[PDB]
RNA sequence: AGAGUUAAAUUAUAACUAAGCUGUAAAAAGCCCUAGUUAAAAUAAAAUAACCCACGAAAGUGACUCUAAUAAUCCUGACACACGAUAGCUAGGACCCAAACUGGGAUUAGAUACCCCACUAUGCCUAGCCCUAAACCCAAAUAGUUACAUAACAAAACUA
């Protein structure tokens, strides 16, 4: 978790010339501390959107929209976890997840060296959709789980036999 | 301006309301807020009777305090107020200043509305 | 007018509801006995695939749960 | 522009010498928010009274 | 979604005063630990504004305040994912008032109804389920056109 500290004088007001030369009173109505949450997530976006890219004046690009969405989603991250049980906010952030992945699975099959970077850099992690979307139900959940072992005794027992036979040959073939 | 406090406080003398006062805003201060302006709209009957702190009120004294604060912090001041016996009623509005006027252009007439039915001849 | 054929269902559900409330405990022991059945079956399907596999007991530590018999 | 303005009103603000200074002064000088409209569109405000 | 708050009613409960009060097309039964006035927490529900037509994906949402907040540089798309009115279930808490059920009173040939009185599950809060509605604006989503052109009725006709 990141941190735009308290004192960090908002998005708007950084680049007005002399600021520094204010008194304390202002410089701190100007502050992060005084401040929405709404300003914290506009200096937390342009940080990402610094770090991350390579031409950070394209709002354009797919890289761009990737990162300004990951914003958006560590945010209703932050909302869900204090309210559990609001379901509108749980609707917007498996969508815009959604959303997100649709854009990466649309960057790897364009431009794979940036797809590559980006995954890396925000921490995300790229999965294929498997094919068959099927619910794993209780009876074939455990017939699968029996079917698996059967298959690793079974295995096993074949190679505790051509241990045996090897054993075998072996000591007859010296003497 | 960020925040208006719209206060009521039981009606009483010169001291113990400027006592009232001082230790409002002094509250106000500890939980991070700048105080930018204090303004008193006088002592009335009250437009109905407010039974707060086991006493039923008629007159009280009005206050207004702009002031800006920490978006965490008005449950906090909300808290203290709450519990303080010299104050009537209590409350915390985002400051009618912010929010600036758009322009009335003018009303807009709406004509009535038309082809709600078919062209049927009955 | 189109109602005559809601008043038909509307009939139909209504005589079933009430024989569900007749033939309750009835329907109770069909249901029971089917999902023992069902069990079983599920049980004869795993057996048969550790056989034909040529095993002869089921795998270490497979106590195959009940999932149909699964208390309500 | 608005850093400026917001230096001005730095001035006036209540802190901790001003407190007991600015209450009593705010003790002292009731102020009115009434005013009421007129059929034209006009302002007319009580404090000629 | 959270957290905080309450104007109008209503009620526990006393204080006076009156013998009745309630109730219907009309009565009865009920109550007189009742009724009118004066005082009042809790609970629940949100006149007027609204002759407005906003927000939400839909279900839904119209007392007040603050915090958080309403995906996509926006085509379609599941049996996958996440939701989903009322009723209903489990557990704990609430209970003003309403009320299936039930018990009384009428009504009637009967009345296991409509009407009257009481009262319960339930409507509320927390947590989990349940996944249904005439979930219907009975009109699929996205772009468009007003050309051709009336089965009937309805909310005019059509293209991709
Ligand atoms: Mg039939
Ligand atoms: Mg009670
Ligand atoms: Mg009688
Ligand atoms: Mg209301
Ligand atoms: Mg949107
Ligand atoms: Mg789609
Ligand atoms: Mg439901
Ligand atoms: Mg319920
Ligand atoms: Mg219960
Ligand atoms: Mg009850
Ligand atoms: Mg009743
Ligand atoms: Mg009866
Ligand atoms: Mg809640
Ligand atoms: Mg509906
Ligand atoms: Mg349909
Ligand atoms: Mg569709």
């Amino acid at each position: 978790q990141d941190d735009p500290p308290p004192s960090m004088l908002l998005l708007d007001y950084q680049n007005v010339p002399g600021i520094h030369k204010v008194d304390d009173v202002v410089k701190r109505l100007l502050s992060l501390e005084m401040a929405n949450q709404k300003e914290k997530l506009k200096i937390k976006k342009m940080q990402l959107m610094n770090k991350v890219l390579e031409n950070p004046e394209d709002t354009s690009s797919l890289e761009a929209r990737i990162v300004a969405l990951t914003v958006k989603i560590r945010n209703y991250e932050e909302h869900m976890q204090k309210h559990r049980k609001d379901k509108a906010h749980k609707r917007f952030l498996l969508m815009s997840i959604d959303q997100r992945k649709k854009m990466l699975k649309n960057l790897r099959e364009t431009n794979y060296a940036v797809f590559e970077k980006i995954c890396k850099e925000l921490g995300i992690e790229y999965t294929f959709p498997p094919p068959y979307h099927r619910k794993a139900h209780r009876r074939w959940v455990t017939k699968k789980a029996l079917c698996t072992q059967v298959f690793r005794e079974v295995q096993k027992l074949k190679k505790q036999k051509r241990a045996l036979r090897a054993a075998a040959v072996a000591a007859h073939k010296q003497g | 301006p960020r925040y208006e406090l719209a206060l009521i406080l039981k009606a009483m003398q010169r001291p113990e309301t400027a006592a009232a006062l001082k230790r409002t805003l002094e509250a106000l201060m500890d939980r991070g807020a700048v105080v930018r302006n204090l303004e008193n709209l006088g002592e009335r009957m009250l437009p109905y009777k407010i039974s707060a702190h086991n006493q039923r009120h008629s007159r009280g004294g009005y206050f207004l305090v702009d002031f800006y604060a920490p978006a965490t912090t008005v449950e906090s001041m909300m808290e203290h107020l709450s519990r303080d016996i010299d104050v009537i009623r209590p409350n915390i509005v985002k400051h009618p200043l912010t929010q600036e006027v758009k322009e009335c252009e003018g009303i807009v007439p709406v004509p009535l509305e038309e082809k709600l039915y078919s062209t049927k001849k009955r | 007018k189109n109602i005559l054929k809601i008043r038909r269902r509307k009939m139909n559900h209504h005589k079933y509801r009430k024989l569900v409330k007749r033939t309750r405990f009835l329907r109770r022991k069909v249901r029971e006995g089917r999902l023992r059945q069902k069990q079983v079956k599920f049980e004869r399907d795993l057996k048969r695939i550790w056989q034909k596999a040529g095993l002869k007991e089921a795998p270490a530590g497979w106590q195959t749960p009940k999932i149909y018999l699964k208390n309500q | 522009q608005e850093v400026l303005q917001l230096q001005e009103e730095a001035k006036t603000f209540i802190t901790r010498e001003n407190l007991e200074a600015r209450v009593e002064e705010a003790l002292d000088s009731p102020k009115s928010y009434n005013w009421a409209i007129t059929r034209e569109g006009l302002v007319v405000r009580p404090q000629q009274k």
